């Protein structure tokens, strides 16, 4: 059994990574320039785009790539580090609003996680929560089109 | 320090 999303961890932080098109992508504000661990020693990032808060390593063992969305839908679903699924209506290129706002804590540690269209295909990487007084109502995400061009 | 993988999520729920 292989997973598309890996729960990754730094000394100071913990967050998600998502494998798409054979690359393990996650947020720069979590990974920095770090190598990813492997049973043969550290592996250096394949891509680094600080402009877009995006980095990628080669996809690790135990992983399986997501397919990029191509149906344009606006009904998204964010998957959290707890495997919770959260419906998110899309507003713009990198913005989406939670159909049911949640405490900020509920999304904590999930940046790097996937935003799925109705077909389970990747629309973007969860970048950051948009909060009013501890209540997340929307999210920013790195559109998967950015991933595809960054390659 | 390296980013380490501490768990995996399978989107389809596929059992081992
Ligand atoms: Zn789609």
């Amino acid at each position: 059994v292989e997973g598309e999303v890996q729960i990754v961890s730094t000394a100071t932080q913990t967050f998600l990574a998502t494998c798409i098109n054979g690359v393990c992508w996650t947020v720069y504000h979590g990974a920095g320039t770090r190598t990813i661990a492997s049973p043969k020693g550290p592996v250096i990032q394949m891509y680094t785009n600080v402009d877009q808060d995006l980095v990628g390593w080669p996809a690790p063992q135990g992983s399986r790539s997501l397919t990029p969305c191509t149906c344009g839908s606006s009904d998204l679903y964010l998957v959290t580090r707890h495997a919770d699924v959260i419906p998110v209506r899309r507003r713009g290129d990198s913005r989406g609003s939670l159909l049911s706002p949640r405490p900020i804590s509920y999304l904590k540690g999930s940046s790097g996680g996937p935003l799925l269209c109705p077909a389970g295909h990747a629309v973007g990487l969860f970048k950051a929560a948009v909060c009013t007084r501890g209540v997340a109502k929307a999210v920013d995400f790195i559109p998967v089109e950015n991933l595809e061009t960054t390659m | 320090g390296s980013v380490v993988i501490v768990g995996r999520i399978v989107l389809s729920g596929k059992p081992a």
